[PDB]
């Protein structure tokens, strides 16, 4: 598709070759797809660049240095406050895959969404001992009650 | 679903739906912009693989999963196999009010008792000890009565007791041969942590005792408990059913 | 022809 | 008698001399790691084989180089300690020297310009600790040796299965260490085929066509010559005799006037006889006799220029008088018979369709990738890469000569790549063994299959990460340019960490250490696996691969295997194996010469065993080393037979060397049957340490080669005398004859306290000197877990009897007395760590504040004010060991309750609870406590505290370090300064400081003087440096997971008592479960009334025939009657005259043994301690194949005054009676098997669901419930219990709204459900609707 | 081997003769392993084929069945007439050696007084209603199957017979793995 659009784009009076600008309109097709589907959770393309910025200025100095690049170390060598670092090192991980093996880490995923059998058990005493204490009280003031 | 630490977890439909869904708008994308035609049966070529993946995956190439070497798992594979749908939860499930530990000798028991012990008891027959407490009077609200089992007072103990008088318990061990397996006993409550087995079923069962281990299911309708009293117990399988000839022979 | 079912090869041709 | 030896001393019976010493048990480790460091200076083994293998980096005839000049490895930031606690790797940096040179274009070649790039840091390698354990990511691991099938050529034979007609089909194959497969085959037809790797079936002779080999050259290779000539008639053949052998004569074979052979009569030995004798060369035959044959090159006629015959031609009476005409005289044709020497290649060739070269080619590159055009350029470029490329091939060193020993070569050295005379060769012996002459091998002998180790394995990986550092490097030096760039910037170290990282970290010979024992880290660092990468499967492996084959004898244990899916896939090694030069296993035998039994000790593979005949380790000798009687049993080729006394080569070096360590740990092992022995030596490593470790009263002697061997013991470095004994440490005073020079100083040894082991059990070590103790270099300091005085001791031995007892051990089960636990002899210490983390959420940070909603100050009893727990603190399930509250909102609650909050007037908390708390069941004491903070938070009050305890146990541990070397280098510095110039009264009135201060008037001890001052500067700003070091390092920050705040870790130590339902074993093969805890006034007694300890089952020992537990029981009960006898003469007190009379006694008391002891030992003090230290039992020795006997027990027996017969009287506890028929009372070591029954108990009512299919999540962390499988349902549906099943499949698992509801109508106290449909049915019909099928529910 | 193990466990083994035991032990162990599996396959096989058969009748009215005789063979019998007919459902009335004479009426469950009696007379062979004959569509009748149970009844309408045979059949799998002239050895 980027080669379709270089031929679409090209102009021969300048002399040049037409490989160096279809080579340019090719990377820049492919880094651009790369960069959009790539990802399960997708993140934008500023954000792609500035971890691949972090990863070269990190891997430089860790060879540089020897042992390795802190956080801190690598919010000093750049231009930037030190969390959008942190941020940038939370936000660039890839999803794990439930059929790892152990059985699979899918059989070990549970269901935070349900209620537990006691605490509907309760909610029903509750409905009916608030019934009777209503019935206790007047007929009008009930009435009121259960309406506001 | 999110896990611990900001990690996801992701199940490969969702590759292998996006992948199809990609490939089907990069070809709707060349087919309005008039590409020329190789491009455009490489397209339909690319989405027939990805569609034929998606549904049964390992019949061309076993497209891989990223980060990761491990063939994808496409939708015909949950169905089939030995841990499909079929055979691992649909005739296979796991249950509730069941326990199990370490089976002992006990050879001061009858022919249709077992020795249960105390805490497994307690844990696999809360529910009915709370409808016991509400009932008596002993606790006033549901709440209560869940505070008061966990304090382990002493008319826990004797409501335990109560429920636990004429209620069987089946006892199963691991490799179910024959029908012989499973067999329903009257718990009595006891001390310790393992269960204690008659003698004169370990032959049935095929069990000894150097580590062996027994589960223990409660049966709650009163339908099943009637089952397991009148064809289950202990007492009414003494013949085996492959020959009439008796299975509680002394060792 | 070999009867190739990989579409690389197929698309290289 | 060395001095720990001498403190106790085991009557050791046996009666072998030794003549070899058992090795250090974990030298594989440790040679495998060293030759991988193992800088060395020829290209070899290690890591400079890597280097140079790859190096130099060439460009595409670019000018420039990159080349390697050496390496070298750093030192590791934390050591192993740093890296536990934090939970880093234990490595060190890899720094290497790298040159870059560039060539100017263009000129003659000369250095333009070199630049010399210093130390570009590569990666990290992990490092082995003393003990050959690795630290990967704070936990230690073992790198198990793998039994792979080694590199070469291997004839096979695919028997029987093959077209069910017989005719066994010999085949070949080519095994490089890297490259494809080659192979060849033969079919019933009989034409030899061949395969790539696995690719589809050839005709053998494409390849040997795309050599660039023509027929003619292939009938010549492959074929003998007859010779043709017509004499001027009647086809004048030549004829030599000896082919003629094995043939029926159709003709007159007749010459120099005489007829040999007649027509009709087939040529026989005698006619081959006279043919022979006789010189008959030449004869004639009829044209008809050579109607058949084949001509081997092809004929043209000179005249014509046509060719009239090709070569591989079936001959005729046409052709044949074509020939004649053409002025053809001689004709050759191919020797070819039905028994010696078969046609298989020219009937190949018939089938070949090939003709020349690049036909070959292209056939073979359409087979290797079909579907795509071929071309001449890349078909002969994909064959010229398969075997004959330097790159994607090569075979090994030891390939080769596996390679050239197959083929009967000279030369063990070559290529590492094909040639035409390897594959020819190759050829030529699969024919041979077709024909009749050769054999095929076997592929389970262990001079096929060799042994991988972690050097072998790590260097792989390295290599395979150089080799993708290189491509980079080139593809950037090739494609960029190459004028300033640095040799530091063209390099990543990613790769190359990466793959040793993937490699150390997650594989499946990196394996989780097994550290329940010392006997457990022994046998798991002596592992062989036939598993793993490049090696078998489980569920793949066959009856055979895992077989005792007659070669594992002295080199792999044939009864220590598991009893599991992999039996016989791990073969633990043996005790005196080792490894050769290549990787096959050996063992020693002594050297026998003319009729001598000599000492010198040879290590032989099984190739070179296989030739000698080895005599037999218990073979009589007498004081010369012959042979005492004349026909001497040994063993020549996998099979033993009498022979001769003077045709014995070798002989076995020991009676143990075909068992292991585990196995050669059972007394009396002859005597127990294979089962109960492998049974036995597999439950010994099981064993949980105890609370107080005694020893074995009937051992083996491997004893103590364990306990030292293994790095639980504190062994000492040097000699000298105990200076100071305390529970944490040892300071020995060395000797004044192995100090050195300088630095007079001391030893220091700081003693391991309570930590947690990998499968959490406890480790301690305690003293087992006393002040002012000599102490011997080697012997042991500090007993580890499990140890007695450097003996190991993994349980602990008790009285048994053997009897029925009212069915109590009717089963395996046991029944145990209380005393038993009254005196707290198997309880046990475990330790557990629990983590409590502080996140970050959306919402806000978690805190881990003391205060905590609607709890009472009950709970907040023992939590401090920054919400932690003391240390010392006892809890109980249930308690908080951590407080933490967690935010949220907007909860919505429903109308009732806010009714409720209306009337009561409740205000809603904004902060949820997650507080970390003790686990239900478990009650413990806590005995520490961690917290790490991540960098720039703030710090609670807790974690300083902490780190200011920390730094002042720094402080004061640097303090007395230099204090005790300081007394020392004080002692040094008198020494010293005594020389110029001796003044004792100087030194006594002097103080220390003074003795350097004071100078001389004029000479060189000015200049050493001031050089010590100057000396002592340094010194003293080092140690400032390194107490600088500690501090930053105690303070600085934590590196934690992204979102993580804080972590707090609790350790509890838990108390475990025995109880019924608890696993208990012996030695040999007899497991159990405690069934009762019987009182003391229950248990049978004796006549003194001495209740018995343990009551045992008869019934065991018949049907499994394992005898040896009871010789054990009755030498168990002589050493006990022994000790007591010492005891009750040690009571009161005799005098040390009859102490040392009875102990010399029953010291001697043998049959021709070699114990050999005083009288030497000290006047009183050596004797008494002896005394001591045996009064509750003289140990004995009992080695495995050479023990103890029947009469010699009943020796000891007689002398402790114990019936000779081993049983005794005993009576009723509860009735008073006796029992009839006298029981069988002793002494038996009995083990605690780590199965306790504390950690199998379960049981839940509800609990948590899974995600997709609602069913509770199976499992033990999790309550989760039992699998109700389908055997289980089968059961069920063999009754007629349809309510029980519907309900164990409707209710209790997944349905969710009959879950609700019979747990309420459950609570109202009525008992009845409404089943309803399982959610994994709609599961499964969205699931296969999300196909193309359309699967409904009908209604009708 | 063409030498045996000539010492008992009494007295103890030396190398080369434990060394020759440990052969057929690890051959032992690993043949049980194995054959585990291959029994558990089979079974299920077995139940899966024969699952959905159960007793939907009483009597179908079948007038054959299939003739029982002993299994004597060779100079020995293998087992006797009373163990093969004991339980099942007489197919048509048996006759004694003497003519005309009903010692046992039509179909009427055997049990052990009638094969007592049939033991005392010189009954040989007796026709008996198998399950392969029966005629009921959709299962099988309680009359063609038998009485052998757990209990000592006939069978009951309503039993899976299917399974209990599947069971049956496969639970004891794991146990599993010239002369010119002929003389008579009895008058
Ligand atoms: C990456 O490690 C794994 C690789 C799997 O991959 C995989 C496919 O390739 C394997 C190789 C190359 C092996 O050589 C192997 C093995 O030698 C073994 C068991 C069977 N083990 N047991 C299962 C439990 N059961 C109660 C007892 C038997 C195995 O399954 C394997 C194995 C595999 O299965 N047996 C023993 O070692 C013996 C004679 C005793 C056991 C001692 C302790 C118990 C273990 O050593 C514990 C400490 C761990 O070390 C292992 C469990 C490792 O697990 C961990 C955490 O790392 C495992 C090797
Ligand atoms: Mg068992
Ligand atoms: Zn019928």
């Amino acid at each position: 598709i980027g080669l379709m659009k270089a031929v679409d784009k090209f102009e021969y009076r300048r002399g040049y070759k037409f490989s160096t600008y279809a080579t340019w309109w090719i990377r820049q097709a492919i880094t651009r797809s790369i960069a959009d589907q790539a990802r399960t959770i997708r993140i934008p393309v500023h954000m792609i660049e500035t971890i691949n910025k972090l990863n070269r200025i990190s891997r430089q100095m860790l060879q540089e240095m020897g042992r390795e690049p802190t956080p801190e170390e690598l919010a000093e060598r750049m231009l930037m406050p030190e969390d959008k670092i942190r941020k940038v090192l939370k936000i660039a991980k890839e999803p794990i895959s439930m059929e790892t093996p152990i059985s699979h880490l899918g059989d070990f995923i549970e269901d935070t969404t349900l209620e537990l059998p006691l605490d509907s058990a309760t909610t029903e005493s509750l409905r009916a001992a608030t019934h009777d204490v209503l019935a206790g009280l007047t007929a009008r003031e009930a009435k009121v009650l259960r309406m506001r | 679903v999110p896990l611990d630490g900001g990690r996801f977890a992701t199940s490969d439909l969702n590759d292998l739906y996006r992948r199809v869904i990609n490939r089907n708008n990069r070809l709707k994308r060349l087919l309005d912009l008039a590409a020329p035609d190789i491009i455009v049966r490489n397209e339909k070529r690319m989405l027939q693989e990805a569609v034929d993946a998606l549904l049964d995956n390992g019949r061309r190439g076993r497209a891989i999963t990223g980060s990761n070497k491990r063939p994808l798992k496409s939708l015909a594979d949950m169905i089939k196999g030995k841990q499909g749908r079929f055979r691992q939860n649909l005739l296979g499930k796991r249950v509730d009010y069941s326990g199990r530990s370490v089976i002992t000798v006990g050879p001061y028991l009858r022919l249709h008792q077992c020795g249960l012990p105390k805490k497994m008891a307690l844990e696999l027959f809360k529910p009915f000890i709370y409808g016991k407490l509400e009932l008596r009077g002993l606790a006033t609200t549901i709440k209560a009565a869940k505070k008061m089992v966990e304090r382990e007072e002493a008319v826990v103990w004797d409501i335990l007791d109560e429920v636990i008088r004429e209620h069987p318990v089946l006892l199963n061990r691991a490799p179910t041969l024959h029908r012989l397996g499973i067999q329903a006993f009257e718990p009595v409550l006891i001390e310790g942590k393992a269960i204690q087995l008659h003698p004169l079923v370990c032959a049935a069962y095929n069990a000894d005792f150097d580590g062996d281990q027994m589960a223990v299911h409660v049966p709650l309708t009163l339908e099943a408990q009637l089952e397991a009293r009148a064809l289950m117990m202990s007492t009414n399988n003494i013949l085996s059913p492959a020959n009439g000839e008796p299975i509680i022979v002394p060792s | 022809i070999g009867r190739t079912t990989d579409p690389v090869r197929m698309y290289m041709r | 008698y060395s001095y720990t030896e001498k403190k106790r001393i085991r009557k050791d019976f046996g009666k072998r001399p030794q003549v070899l010493d058992v090795p250090y048990l974990l030298s594989i480790q440790l040679d495998s790691f060293q030759k991988f460091i193992e800088q060395d200076p020829e290209g070899q083994y290690g890591l400079e084989a890597a280097f140079r293998s790859v190096f130099p980096i060439q460009s595409y005839s670019g000018n420039s180089e990159l080349q390697y000049v050496s390496y070298r490895l750093g030192e590791p930031v934390f050591d192993v300690q740093e890296c536990q606690i934090r939970g880093v790797t234990y490595s060190a940096p890899l720094r290497v020297k790298l040159r870059l040179v560039i060539y100017e274009r263009e000129a003659p070649e000369g250095t333009v310009k070199d630049i010399k790039e210093q130390e570009v840091y590569m990666g990290e390698i992990p490092l082995m600790t003393d003990n050959g354990t690795f630290v990967i990511n704070g936990t230690e691991r073992v790198i198990v040796s793998q039994l792979h099938r080694s590199p070469g050529v291997f004839f096979d034979s695919d028997k029987g299965k093959t077209h069910s007609s017989g005719k066994v089909l010999y085949n070949a194959r080519i095994i490089p260490y890297r490259g494809s497969w080659l192979d060849f085959e033969f079919d019933p037809k009989d034409n030899l085929f061949v395969r790539i790797d696995r690719r589809r079936k050839l005709p053998a002779t494409i390849i040997l066509r795309a050599l660039n080999y023509t027929t003619e050259q292939i009938l010549d290779l492959f074929f003998e010559k007859v010779i043709f000539e017509i004499r001027d008639n009647k086809l004048q053949m030549e004829l030599v005799p000896e082919r003629l052998r094995g043939e029926t004569a159709s003709f007159d074979i007749e010459a120099n006037g005489k007829v040999y052979v007649e027509k009709g009569r087939r040529i026989t030995a005698r006619h081959i006889r006279q043919l022979e004798k006789d010189d008959v060369k030449l004869i004639e035959v009829p044209v008809e006799y050579i109607a058949g044959k084949v001509v081997a090159k092809d004929y043209i006629d000179e005249s014509t220029g046509e060719l009239i015959c090709a070569a591989n031609m079936e001959l005729s009476l046409d052709l044949l008088a074509k020939l004649s005409q053409s002025g053809h005289k001689r004709i050759e044709t191919l020797f070819t018979n039905d028994l010696d020497h078969g046609p298989y290649i020219s009937e190949t060739l018939r089938v070949d369709p090939t003709n020349d070269r690049l036909s070959a080619l292209v056939e073979i590159y359409r087979m290797m990738r079909p579907g795509e055009p071929p071309t001449r350029e890349a078909a002969e470029s994909l064959f010229e890469n398969l075997f004959f490329s330097e790159d994607r091939y090569d075979l090994s060193a030891v390939g080769r000569m596996k390679f050239n020993r197959s083929l009967l070569r000279e030369e063990i050295e070559g290529s590492g790549i094909l040639s035409k005379d390897d594959i020819i060769d190759v050829m030529k012996k699969l024919i041979d063994i077709r024909n009749g002459k050769g054999e095929v091998d076997d592929i389970d002998h262990l001079g096929n299959r060799r042994i991988r180790s972690v050097g072998e394995m790590a260097e792989n990986q390295f290599r395979v990460g150089l080799v993708r550092v290189e491509r980079a490097v080139k593809e950037r030096l090739s494609l960029g340019d190459l004028d300033t760039l640095m040799p530091q910037d063209m390099i990543n170290a990613k790769p190359i960490s990466a793959a040793v990282k993937e490699f150390f970290g997650s594989s499946q010979l990196s394996q989780f250490m097994d550290q329940n024992n010392p006997l457990s880290e022994i046998t798991h660092k002596r592992r062989i696996s036939a598993l793993g990468p490049g090696g078998l499967t489980r569920e793949r492996a066959g009856f055979e691969v895992r077989d005792v084959h007659p070669t594992h004898y002295g080199r792999v244990c044939p009864i220590e295997t598991p009893e599991g899916p992999n039996i016989g896939l791990i073969n633990s090694l043996s005790v005196y194996a080792q490894t050769n030069e290549y990787g096959f296993l050996e063992t020693p035998y002594r050297k026998v010469t003319d009729g001598v039994v000599t000492d010198e000790i040879h290590y032989l593979s099984a190739i070179e065993e296989g030739n000698y005949v080895i005599a037999q380790a218990n073979s009589n000798l007498d004081e010369e080393g012959h042979f005492v009687e004349d026909l001497v049993t040994c063993r020549s080729k996998g099979e033993s037979s009498l022979f001769s006394r003077d045709q014995v080569d070798y002989m076995d070096v020991s009676t143990q060397q075909v068992v292991s360590v585990g196995a050669s740990l059972i007394p009396f092992l002859e005597h127990d049957d294979a089962n109960r022995a492998l049974m036995g030596a597999n439950m010994q490593r099981q064993a949980v340490p105890t609370l107080r470790a005694d020893k074995p009263l009937v051992g083996t002697g491997m004893e103590r080669a364990v306990a030292v061997d293994s790095g639980v013991t504190a062994v000492a470095k040097r000699g000298g005398v105990v200076q100071y004994v305390d529970a944490s440490r040892i300071v020995i005073k060395v000797n004044e004859d192995e100090m050195y020079p300088g630095e007079a100083g001391i030893d220091i040894y700081n003693l391991t306290k309570y930590t947690r082991s990998n499968q959490n059990t406890c480790i301690n070590q305690m003293p087992c000197v006393s002040l002012g103790e000599p102490v011997e270099r080697g012997d042991v300091l500090a007993d580890g877990p499990s140890t007695d005085l450097g003996e190991l001791a993994l349980g602990q031995n008790m009285r048994v009897a053997f009897m029925p007892w009212n069915g109590y051990n009717f089963e395996d089960s046991i029944l145990v007395s209380e005393r038993v636990v009254q005196e707290d002899r198997f309880t046990t210490i475990h330790i557990q760590e629990l983590a409590c983390v502080s996140r970050d959420t959306k919402l806000g940070p978690e805190e881990i504040t003391a205060d905590i909603p609607n709890v009472g100050e009950a709970a907040l009893s023992k939590l401090d004010e920054s919400g932690i727990v003391y240390i010392g603190a006892e809890v109980t399930g249930g308690d908080i060991l951590v407080g933490k509250v967690t935010p949220k909102g907007e909860t919505q609650l429903t109308p009732e309750e806010k009714l409720l909050r209306a009337i009561f007037g409740e205000k809603a908390s904004d902060v949820k609870d997650s507080s970390l708390r003790v686990p239900n069941g478990v009650s413990g004491t806590v005995i520490d406590v961690q917290v790490f903070t991540r960098d720039g938070v703030e710090k609670d009050k807790r974690a300083l505290e902490i780190e200011e305890m920390q730094l002042k146990q720094a402080k004061k541990d640097l303090s007395e370090e230099l204090q005790i070397l300081e007394a020392g280098l004080f002692s040094r510095i008198r020494a010293v300064l005594v020389a110029g110039g001796v003044e004792a009264e100087k030194l006594d009135k002097l103080p220390r400081d003074r003795w350097l201060e004071l100078g001389l008037t004029d000479e060189e001890k000015q200049n050493q003087l001031e050089q010590l001052a100057e000396q002592y500067d340094e010194l003293k700003h080092e140690f400032e440096k390194k107490l600088e070091a500690k501090r930053r390092k105690i303070t600085q920050g934590d590196d934690l997971a992204p979102g993580v705040l804080k972590i707090v870790k609790v350790y509890l130590a838990v108390k475990r008592r025995i109880q019924p339902g608890d696993k208990m074993a012996g030695r040999h093969g007899n497991k159990g479960v405690i069934s009762k805890i019987n009182p003391i006034e229950d248990m049978p007694y004796d006549e003194n009334g001495t209740p018995v300890d343990i009551v045992l089952n008869p019934l065991g020992v018949p049907s499994r025939m394992n005898i040896g537990q009871i010789l054990e029981t009755h030498l168990g009960m002589a050493a006990k009657g022994i000790g007591d006898k010492i005891n009750a003469m040690l009571k009161q007190q005799q005098e040390v005259a009859k102490l040392r009379e009875f102990i010399q006694r029953a010291y001697d008391l043998g049959a021709d043994v070699r114990q050999k002891v005083d009288l030497s030992t000290f006047s009183d003090e050596e004797v008494m301690r002896l005394a001591e230290n045996l009064r509750k039992g003289m140990p004995i020795a009992t080695p495995v194949f050479d023990g103890a006997k029947e009469a010699e027990i009943k020796e000891l027996l007689k002398l402790g005054d114990l019936p000779t017969s081993g049983q005794i009287r005993l009576y009723d506890g509860r009735t008073g009676e006796q029992f009839e028929r006298p029981v069988t009372v002793g002494y038996m070591y009995m083990l605690k098997l780590n199965h306790l029954v504390d950690d199998k108990m379960h049981a839940r009512s509800t609990g948590s669901y899974s995600l997709v299919t609602q069913q509770p999540l199976g499992g033990k962390a999790q309550f989760g419930g039992q699998r109700f499988g389908e055997m289980e349902v089968w059961a069920l549906e063999a009754y007629g219990a349809a309510y029980t099943l519907q309900e164990m499949l409707t209710v209790k698992s997944d349905d969710v709204n009959g879950r609700t509801k019979m747990y309420k109508n459950i609570v109202d106290g009525n008992h009845q459900m409404e089943p309803g449909m399982p959610e994994s049915f709609n599961v499964l019909l969205k699931e296969i609707r999300s196909l193309g099928i359309n699967i409904e529910l009908e209604d009708e | 081997i063409e030498t045996p193990i000539t010492a008992n466990f009494r007295e103890g083994l030396n190398v080369l003769q434990y060394f020759i035991s440990t052969h057929g032990a690890r051959k032992g162990l690993a043949d049980t392993a194995l054959k585990t599996a291959n029994s558990g396959y089979l079974t299920r096989r077995l139940v899966d084929v024969a699952q959905d058969l159960v007793v939907t009748e009483d009597d179908c009215g079948t007038h054959e069945g299939i003739m029982m005789t002993p299994v004597i063979e060779g100079g020995d019998v293998k087992e006797p007439l009373r163990d093969r007919v004991l339980g099942r459902v007489t197919a048509e009335d048996v006759l004694k050696p003497g003519t005309a004479d009903i010692l046992v009426p039509r179909n009427t469950l055997l049990h052990e007084q009638w094969c007592d009696l049939l033991e005392e007379n010189s009954v040989d062979a007796v026709k008996v209603r198998s399950v392969v004959s029966c005629d009921t569509d959709f299962g099988v009748c309680a009359h063609c199957y038998g009485r052998d149970l757990a209990r000592g009844h006939i069978i009951n309408k309503g039993e899976a017979i299917g399974v209990i045979a599947a069971q049956s059949i496969g639970e004891p799998g794991t146990q599993l793995t010239a002369e010119s002239s002929i003389q008579v050895k009895n008058k």
